[PDB]
């Protein structure tokens, strides 16, 4: 329960008390709340105004209306534990999820009384992917390219978001230096981006995602080695509606 | 599925020189769904 | 007004242009578009100086071969704008190989706005002062042009510059002509060649000062080549007025065949509510409640602009849906009230889609009750999908509304709190019908602050080292639902947003950090909300 | 991309295409094939 309380524990492996933590607004809490392996009690998730990365391993939860996994309303909970190496062995307890930005994948991969409509109201997780092509590296800058993804409505896509951050080890999570790239023109030159000066002989993790209105696709994380949006969305929707109205008025069927 | 200015451009491929008619919508039938040449044929003046 | 009156035609080729070489005033809307197999070499041969007045608007869309509007409408001065094209009076969409706007004679616009989009060859709007022509300024939509995409030349032809944002910026229409400058005294009657003010009855430029009979546009009414505020009673009012003979001829030309029957009230094509027509032509008083029923084609009808609700004035009962979906930052709080002001009975569900500019619904003054004969899926009579900016719904203090049909939908309303929904349900009486409604208690009220409580505040004298202050811990009226208090303190500016949570005798709060002759703003909010006062 | 680094910024865009005479859309065609 911090806004300190969990700092006095630090080096603890067995927890005999309930969790009523209410931290709200990851790196700062990793130093202290990053050495938890066994929990014997009640776990509750309060308001968290990014990801539940505090429990690095969480090998075993003892547990003991008999609820052990409670999640309340959140304002910044977009993701969850990495479901590639982390393992959960919760035996005694139930499941209860409130988490509006929690995508459907985190719920479907759980198998590795809960409301369905309320959970994941705005699931901003992409299903498709864009494989990287034409990868060229230099001593100072790296140029990348990707295949163009065109939705049925070409005006829906507002551009591209590019993510990049230094990562000496091959373990990067989406949880920055995001750069916006304007959408290309329909024709067929493949979209691409050239970066600025970077540290030589440093591993870099790069992945690109697309932004669309009320769809889209995101590219997988790739590793390389060297040697106010609401107003814009409203304006785009207004322009699209005006164009549709003009097309309907001008074009009349027989 | 054709939307935007190119949607008008395809019309120039269809009519060519026949013009356009003088006197729901085209977007809901061609942009929001799939339409063929027969569906949008009569949009040009006879 | 030398010339006839064009009834209004829509323009493939240039053959259908000779109708514009004779008439001087077009009684409708001029639409020149879909001109593909044209070349600029064969375009510089036709001129229409007679066209000075446009009744509704001017629309241009993909006119190949067009270079400038100087040889098209040299004498275009004023536009009445009685009917708009998507709340606009001058639309230029997908212009092709244009260089500059040739409408140097334009002085003022009565109604509507100007939108220019998709101009990859024209960039001259930076040196145009769009302030003395149309009153509306934020309603303009000037994007996707060559001005912000390329640094093209902006040369100017002696006229004084205009300051609206910065230093002296020259204003011009074309390369050989510039914007006309009128004195501040000539507010709306225009200025002559010497700049002297004329009579306040002629729109645009006046040939001679104090000469209402010598002008090319009439501000209020035109009659016998003269500008008058109101024509004599023998002459009856399309906003000019004509005699009874013209109205009789128009009426006779509608009963024979084909319709917009013309009556006398003025010569509006529809009598107002509460009146009936009989075989003189004046709108005689009606006996017994007779509503002005306005049937809606296809059933459900969507409203997205001013022109969408334009054909709804005076309607009492609507046989269809009234879904409102208006996008953009243009707040149409005046046009909607003028149009949707006489609506009293609605025979269908009321749907409110995503509307950023719909800050409030304070325009259905005469709305008594809403029927549900034509319902939708889910048995919903009042549907609300997303209201990003809606701080108010209705003034239930003086307005009474009742609902006698199925449930209502209210979701995704960050700016609307639960108090407004509860008041609406209590007034409509739906909660008294024992029905399962649809109100969200999470997505509604999160971004809204409706305290509906006036707590007291006992302030104790502070100190230089620290500020000590206590507040009354108002207990909840039902059990103990209090979760604590939130306190904000940023600064006390002239007449971020860190918060501190205190668990629930006055608890009080202590803060550190004081400066000489400085003021701090302290206020608290309860959670179940409450507020006492804003101080500095 | 102002003044001096234009040459070696363009050199790694279109490859062997040297030159044709402050994203890539202004860089791919700014060289001679």
């Amino acid at each position: 329960t911090i806004d300190t309380s969990a700092q006095e524990l630090r080096g603890c492996t067995v927890i005999n008390g309930s969790l009523i933590i209410n931290i709200r607004g990851a790196a700062e809490l990793e130093a202290n709340l990053g050495l938890i392996e066994e929990i014997s009690g009640y776990l509750k998730i309060r308001r968290s105004y990014v990801s539940l990365s505090f429990f690095r391993k969480l090998r075993l939860i003892r547990g003991e209306g008999n609820y052990s996994f409670y999640a309340l309303d959140n304002q910044n909970l977009r993701q969850l534990w990495d479901w590639s190496k982390h393992n959960l062995t919760i035996t005694q307890g139930k499941l209860f999820f409130h988490n509006p930005k929690l995508c459907l994948s985190e719920i479907h991969k759980m198998e590795e009384d809960i409301a369905l409509k309320t959970n994941g109201d705005q699931a901003s997780c992409e299903n498709e992917l864009l494989k990287f092509s034409y990868i060229r590296t230099s001593f100072d800058k790296i140029l990348l390219r990707w295949e163009p993804y065109w939705p049925p409505d070409f005006r829906d896509l507002l551009g591209f978001m590019l993510f990049y951050k230094e990562a000496p080890y091959q373990n990067v999570t989406e949880f920055w230096t995001v750069v916006d790239i304007d959408p290309p023109l329909r024709s067929q030159n493949h979209p691409g981006w050239l970066m600025r000066g970077l540290k030589p002989w440093t591993q870099y993790a790069i992945f690109v995602k697309t932004l669309v209105t009320f769809y889209g696709a995101k590219s997988d994380i790739i590793y390389v080695q060297t040697d106010q949006i609401l107003k814009e969305l409203e304006e785009s929707s207004f322009r699209k509606t005006f164009e549709d109205y003009l097309h309907n008025v001008v074009f009349v069927p027989r | 599925t054709l939307c935007g200015a190119e949607l008008v451009d395809a019309l120039q491929f269809v009519c060519g020189d026949r013009g356009f008619y003088f006197n729901t919508g085209i977007v809901d039938e061609c942009c929001f769904r799939s339409c063929d040449l027969r569906r949008l044929e009569m949009y040009c003046a006879p």
